[PDB]
Parts: C-alpha cells; sequence; structure tokens
C-alpha cells in the first residue's frame, strides 16, 4: 500500500518420512552463530534466520508442500527462529528418516 | 550465512 508493503503469510506445518538411500529434498541457508542470536530481530518479511534456499522439484519435502524461501520456525516442535545454521542442521538430523517442521512462506501482495 | 544441502542421504 502507500505505507509500505502488503504481505501474505501462510504457515505450513510438514513431516516428510524418507528412504535412507534419498534426502529431504532442499538446501537450507541461515545465519551462522555458536548459541542462538538474541541481537536478531524476527520482523513478518524475514521472521527467522534459517529457510530453504532450494526444494529438488518431486522431491520428499516438495511433495510435502514446502517451497524456495520458505523461513524455518520450528524443527520437531522445537523453536529455531533465533537459531544458527549448524544446531538447526544437528536438530534436522536428529529425527533420521523423520522430519517434522513447520515454516511460514512470506509472499509480496 | 552457510548452506547446507539435504538433496542427498
Amino acid at each position: 500500500g502507500p505505507l509500505g508493503s502488503d504481505y501474505i503469510i501462510k504457515e505450513k506445518t510438514v513431516l516428510l518420512q524418507k528412504k535412507d538411500s534419498e534426502g529431504f529434498g532442499f538446501v537450507l541457508r541461515g545465519a551462522k552463530a555458536q548459541t542462538p542470536i538474541e541481537e536478531f530481530t524476527p520482523t513478518p518479511a524475514f521472521p527467522a534466520l534459517q529457510y530453504l534456499e532450494s526444494v529438488d522439484e518431486g522431491g520428499v519435502a516438495w511433495r510435502a508442500g514446502l517451497r524456495m524461501g520458505d523461513f524455518l520456525i520450528e524443527v520437531n516442535g522445537q523453536n529455531v527462529v533465533k537459531v544458527g545454521h549448524r544446531q538447526v542442521v544437528n536438530m534436522i538430523r536428529q529425527g533420521g528418516n523423520t522430519l517434522m517442521v513447520k515454516v511460514v512462506m512470506v509472499t509480496r501482495h | 550465512e552457510e548452506s547446507t544441502s539435504f538433496q542427498g542421504p
């Protein structure tokens, strides 16, 4: 609008279950940090540190509804909004062939 | 920032 950006924000909860011989079918990207970044302030347009750089077309993540740009809010019921990249990677790996993730998709109107 | 692929196992 005239006073600033309008956004559609869509929450998605998905449970991925894969073979040992395949990936979840995404690339994760975001801020590194030894412990959770307290100096980061989430905003509706950048609501979390980690997001999906890409999602493999037809892969596990794709089939469940995950898309490029989705921001990671929760991994296996733990909030990761202000959690550094390596810790989130370790949390994804902890479930093995099972990953429960809550994401927010941010689109311009 | 850092990237980690989960495209393969």
